């Protein structure tokens, strides 16, 4: 499942973020300790 | 500076873990199978799958 | 009609059939401690293989690493110059008295059967596994190679880099 | 002689491969409106390890089936886009079960 | 011909009006009610002319013989031959009627004959019912 | 690239039809010149001799054609241990390239920070 | 996954851009985060930016006002 | 002339509802 991810280009995993995070949200605004927590929460 | 970014991302470009799962898989699927019923598979489509360039 | 109708079992299990299926399984084992069909739910068991592990089906019959053949290459070479031998001769009947030539022609085509018989021992898919295990074994060798070769250029420019800026200090 | 039960369903897995036939199959309403072959349909899904999948002869089916597996989580509707959309994934499906198989 | 060509004509008139409601029913946004009403009405009525004018001309119709031309090749385009060849009616509408029929279910004929005089009773009594006041 | 048993099929298949031509020649020409159809004979039995001999290059070129299979099973399993180990190899290889390559981002962004804060220092 | 050394990759290059441009004064005040630089000028506003490539200029990302 | 042709609107992926059944010899 991994594979696929580490595999693309960031100009083909930045659309990718984009429809996960739905529109408006910004490829950008997601903040590191943001995303450290998020890794925190689904690593339980 | 830039060149040896540009390098570091080269390198990055060529592959981590992700092969070292793909190559596990690899792995145990080929120990888990035997080779006699793929040779005997293999066979059985041989006449099926290759089409011969006699057949109108 | 074109299409044979379905088989009959498959109306017999419902949803209800599937979700009963643990305990009837349960108490057909420990009353057991051609299957006849006394139950609506005997089918969904598996099935047991038949003891001859053998299957007839239109007519035919169907049933360790890798997972003298000299003498077999010197009696296709003395097959092959019979065979042109005989291909000889009989054209030469042809010549002569062709009336008769079909006496040698289907013998000739036997040594031709033979050579069918010759190939089938000699059946290839060891042959196929070991020409496609040398072409990924090549192929993941070339690009292992070019990995280190571009990992080692990388590393020659930056000590390159690294004695110009000593240089300049 | 009558033949067994196993010589019937590979018989039945191997013609589910048949565009015709699933499109004949799901052309009337009963057959899919019947939990009796959807059950069935799950029932066969054990075929995909060996020894049984030994005893195959197109493996197309294999997948159709599986794909035959999302069409009671997709829906009848789509029947029409069958043949299509088994003519245009063909390659890729073909290339998966390579994958599968072959590697 | 004559009767084909005014098939073919209006009949592609219908269909004209059929895209027109389509592309305008496709915006994400209703128009008003009274601009459907008009379509609608203008649309079905024109649907109306269709089905009398296909009554009118079936002896030109059904002498008419169907054959595929010389020159058109069968080889590859005998998908797109099938398609206008096949008939049959859509399914839903085939078990509608059979529904439809199943709920309806000498006798049957003088039950016809009492449906005459109803019929014809009712007209006379609403007849009678209208000339009772003077609407004028 | 085609794989050899093909070729041998394909050869053995021109074969035939080489002999099915040469024999057709034959018996829709006896009675044309005597020269020119001695000719176009020489010429087809030579066509002939070169068939058989590429047939006896090819039959011969088989690898495994004079080699028992058993050895090859003993070399096939040694060769998928072999591979084992070079993809094991390879794992440790692109860990430690990837081990040098963020010490290199980590001094590249160390250096980064070097020179922004010394440009920033006036 | 591979985000947060991508989020690190541009946070670099929206630095090494801006030391490239002599910034004002008057924008000393400078953050790096997430790879986006903040431009905070008290009672006046908050600008983020960031850039998709280190040729590709810089392009507007978000705007607070104070 | 002609205001406007009408677009066309093949429906290939209509699936037709053929009868089969007389193929049994």
């Amino acid at each position: 499942p991994h594979e696929i991810y580490g595999s693309m280009p960031l100009e083909q995993l930045i659309p990718i973020i984009l429809r996960q995070r739905g529109p408006g949200f910004k490829f950008v605004d997601l903040n590191e300790k943001e995303l450290q927590n998020e890794i925190k929460q689904l690593g339980s | 500076l830039e060149i040896l970014n540009e390098c570091h991302d080269e390198l990055k470009a060529l592959p981590l873990e992700q092969v070292e799962f793909e190559k596990n898989t690899i792995l145990q699927q080929r120990s888990k199978i035997n080779s006699t019923e793929l040779l005997d598979y293999a066979t059985k489509l041989s006449k099926f799958t290759k089409i011969p360039p006699t057949f109108d | 009609s074109l299409y044979p109708p379905p088989p009959p079992y498959v109306k017999f299990f419902t949803q209800s059939n599937l979700e009963k299926l643990p305990k009837y399984k349960e108490k057909k084992a420990a009353s057991a401690k051609e299957e006849e069909i006394t139950c609506a739910l005997d089918y969904l068991i598996p099935p047991p293989m038949p003891k001859n592990q053998q299957y007839r089906a239109f007519g035919s019959i169907w049933q360790e690493n890798e997972s003298n053949y000299q003498y077999k290459i010197q009696e296709l070479r003395k097959l092959l110059k019979s065979l042109l031998l005989n291909y000889l001769e009989l054209i030469g009947v042809l010549s002569i008295n062709p009336d008769m030539y079909e006496r040698k022609v289907e013998n000739i085509r036997t040594i031709l059967v033979n050579i069918h018989h010759l190939l089938n021992e000699y059946r290839q898919s060891r042959e196929s596994l070991i020409m496609l295990l040398e072409e990924q074994l090549e192929y993941k060798r070339g690009e292992i190679r070019e990995i280190e070769q571009v990992c080692k250029q990388v590393h020659d420019k930056l000590t390159s880099i690294q004695d110009t800026l000593r240089t300049g200090s | 002689p009558l033949p067994t039960r196993f010589e019937v369903e590979l018989e039945f897995i191997q013609s589910l491969a048949n565009i015709q036939y699933v499109t004949y199959l799901l052309t009337q309403q009963q057959i899919w409106k019947s939990p009796n072959f959807k059950n069935y349909l799950k029932y066969l899904e054990y075929w995909c390890n060996p020894p049984y999948s030994q005893c195959i002869v197109y493996p197309n089916c294999l997948f159709i089936l599986k794909l035959l597996n999302g069409f009671m989580e997709s829906a009848l509707e789509g029947l029409d886009e069958l043949p299509k959309i088994i003519q245009l994934q063909g390659p890729q499906w073909m290339n998966e079960m390579v994958e599968r198989w072959a590697n | 011909g004559q009767a084909l060509d005014a098939v073919r004509m209006r009949l592609a008139q219908l269909t004209h009006s059929l895209r027109r409601i389509r592309d305008e029913m496709s915006k994400a946004e209703l128009p008003q009610w009274y601009t459907l009403q008009s379509q609608l009405n203008v649309t079905l009525s024109q649907l109306v002319s269709v089905t009398s004018t296909l009554q009118h001309f079936q002896e030109t119709l059904d002498s008419t013989v169907v054959y595929p031309l010389p020159k058109f090749p069968t080889t590859s385009h005998e998908s797109l031959v099938t398609t206008l060849l096949r008939k049959k009616n859509i399914p839903e509408v085939d078990e509608w009627m059979k529904y439809v029929r199943e709920t309806s279910g000498e006798e049957i004929e003088k039950l016809l004959q009492q449906d005459r005089e109803i019929t014809n009773w009712a007209r006379t009594t609403f007849r009678n019912e209208y000339g009772k006041h003077d609407f004028k | 690239m085609t794989d050899r048993l093909t070729q041998l099929q394909i050869c053995l298949d021109q074969m035939t039809e080489q002999f099915c031509a040469t024999l057709n020649y034959i018996d829709k020409n006896h009675g044309v010149p005597p020269e020119e159809f001695s000719n176009t004979i020489d010429e087809l039995s030579t066509d002939i001799i070169l068939k058989t001999r590429q047939i006896n290059k090819l039959i011969d070129s088989l690898p495994g054609v004079d080699v028992s299979a058993e050895e090859q099973l003993r070399k096939i399993d040694m060769l998928q241990k072999k591979l084992v180990e070079v993809e094991d190899e390879k794992i440790e290889a692109i860990k430690k390239k990837e081990k040098l390559l963020r010490h290199v981002d980590s001094l590249i962004e160390d250096f980064v920070d070097g020179i922004a804060n010394s440009k920033k220092s006036t | 996954g591979l985000i947060l050394q991508r989020l690190k990759d541009l946070n670099l290059t929206v630095s090494i851009k801006i030391a490239l441009m002599n910034i004002p004064k008057p924008l000393n005040s400078y953050h790096i985060k997430n790879g986006r630089i903040y431009f905070t000028v008290p009672n006046e506003f908050e600008i983020q930016l960031s850039t998709v490539n280190r040729q590709s200029p810089l392009f507007f990302v978000d705007l607070k006002l104070l | 002339p002609s205001y406007s042709p009408t677009s066309p609107s093949y429906s290939p992926t209509s699936p037709s509802y053929s009868p089969t059944s007389p193929s049994y010899s």
